[PDB]
């Protein structure tokens, strides 16, 4: 849900721009437990409304893993790197699962962001990152209805400051 | 723009969800409202299909 | 298309125990230069005709590298490894995309080939091989008609023997 | 017995729809093969999304 | 050099900690076109000096990449995750090359790090970010001579703060 | 130690080639539970005996795994495809260790071997396969001392043949 | 420790760097000093055997 | 011709030395095989840091 992004420090905001016509976004995650989840979504501009359809195929997930035992705890707070190539975003991220017990289960989100505008009436940011915070709010039935929130915040690493003025 | 006055506080969105995880079909579908500026939202989302998910919801959080 | 298979020595034919039901299989591919295609197929027995029914989900291929430029040149053979994992069969593979300039452009096929039969009802094979031979036999139309060919043996090690009496 | 139900030769026939980078396809295909003899052969047409903008090669193992 | 990090919102420093006996790390980068380096590093305190042994294993480095080229840029700022595996620590960080020409290599470094002093002395910390600032400052001399800038902080993702009191 | 390979078809013998000079290789080999085992080594002929010299640097193995802790079975064989790649020679195969409980850990080897002699006084072979069995014929002292056996044959895939004039 | 004017302000730093990357042997030294507490270092590093490297020094930047 | 300076049956020795986890290691071993049948064999002795707190089977393609 990339429309809902804080960006800082003057950073382009490719999804906002976007729009009207909107962007897809196509992934694979792969977990180091061996599972694969792979996305492709559309995000379109319904009036005021945004509309999100999303297609998945995920495999391979181990029958005792924390995902297919339904032993996954929560998400930790993640930081992806987003930057250019062929004329559209790449972003790559790091997350891990804080499963009940204390380990993690890490996975490495690897994505493409595709305007449906043209490249030429964009402004490309340059590399950054993505702040991600993803909730469970509330378990409303166990494997049929959950409440989410995301907060995001687009920005340099500026707590390790350049000594040569680069971002 | 001027100032945050004349921008979108607020925009709702919606969500359908189809997909196959380790050969078990789902659906879901979900509604939400976020701050495009601020960055933040929140949702809630239905398994319409395929319910209760054999697996952790968890794998599907960043697809919503 | 798995049903096809000439197995060796006393290698059980996971596939070919499945029917009338069917089975069905799930794969991520990863390529060296960053794509992935994922997969997931269904297949069925219609009366004496085969029925596969298949979702493809790409993505990631890099703009400039031989698959999104069209200009591939063909598939080697390889070789399957196949083994029992959590009650169903998994598989691995490395394949090598012959492409311009002498390039091979590998990939690693990453699949779970589930029977549509209860796993009590199966004589699962040991851990073997799989050969696999691919072609494009023609491009009857440059990217809209295709003819394909494979064969394929299910087989152990032999050119390679054990001294401890092992497969 | 399973394996009762397939013979020496058999027919078979796909339906594939995908997307990659973005472009949305569909296949169809009609093949043949022998089962035992771990051989077969198929034709696949594109019926849309074609011309496919990317290599066919990479759809091979799906088919 | 992990002895040198700036740890903020109280989290333990796992590296000062382990003085004076002092700390290893091991770690294997994989670049996204097919490179490996593997590193071993020996940290002790001589005196007020520290003293830093490292061993060096490359390879599969494609002779037309960047690396081979010697046509690399300089290090984007990263953000590794850090956190608890084993009684020791585990980090994974994603690194980007911004090349000359725009173009960025990534590469995903997988790091263990290994306190001298056993884990009950320790106070281990929870999971939490590590931004480092990599920059030459100088090529004194093509391939023979640099001078490096390094500034480094351990934090929690503070930009987008949790709605359930998580770090 | 691949000097011992029975090829057989046209296959040129890239290692017998090299001689008396010898050749190295480099290898990372990644494990599916996250180690990462590199090594390089040197070849070398000292009147009527091959002299190996082995550096490895491993990484990453997980303390309740099968490698740490001392409870895995034994190797399958294996088939590695090789190929030229920037005027040496380049192998992957994925190998796969039993362990206790009908579990097989897997791992992916990639390697570069390069002759000691100019690629100009060698005839470069085609893309074809290795079939190796590495098997560990006796445990004489419980982590001291072990004798290994090896069986190679460098190879096209006669089993499953092209229907348009490939090897 | 009260504060920081009980802590080390700065601290020295001696490396050394021994390696084989595709198949080329190098030796380094390396001299720096840091800022523990403050957590910024630099230093300088020097290769003194296989150099000039032919390969980006870049590679060995997270090693020294 | 390089095949030349090879024989039918041939000795080899080796010399490993490495690190894995924190756990440093050395190794020599002394085989013999035949180089055109593709057959050997070998023994491995660990002169330092055993017995190996690790499984020996990660050193098997390195020896």
């Amino acid at each position: 849900s990339k429309t809902f992004i804080k960006y800082v420090s003057g950073i382009p905001d490719y999804f906002k721009q976007s729009f009207p016509e909107g962007f897809t976004w196509e992934r694979t995650t792969t977990y180091e437990d061996g599972g694969f989840l792979t996305a492709h979504q559309d995000t379109s501009l319904d009036g005021d409304c945004l509309v999100y359809k999303v297609k998945i195929l995920g495999n391979n997930f181990p029958a005792d893993g924390p995902v297919m035992q339904n032993k996954a705890g929560r998400w930790e707070p993640a930081t992806e790197i987003v930057y250019e190539v062929d004329g559209v975003l790449r972003g790559q991220v790091l997350m891990a699962l804080k499963c009940p017990g204390g380990r993690h289960l890490t996975c490495h989100l690897h994505t493409t962001y595709r305007s449906k505008k043209p490249a030429s009436a964009l402004k490309m940011p340059g590399f950054h990152f993505e702040d991600h915070r993803i909730e469970i709010m509330e378990e409303v039935e166990k494997g049929k209805c959950y409440k989410q929130y995301e907060a995001a915040v687009g920005r340099y690493c500026d707590a390790a400051p350049s000594k040569l003025g680069h971002n | 723009h001027g100032s945050a006055s004349f921008l979108k506080k607020t925009m709702p969105f919606k969500t359908t969800i189809e997909g196959t995880v380790n050969g078990h079909y789902f659906k879901c579908t979900g509604k939400g409202e976020g701050n495009p500026f601020e960055g933040t939202q929140e949702m809630k989302i239905e398994v319409i299909e395929g319910g209760p998910l054999p697996f952790a919801f968890h794998i599907l959080s960043t697809s919503c």
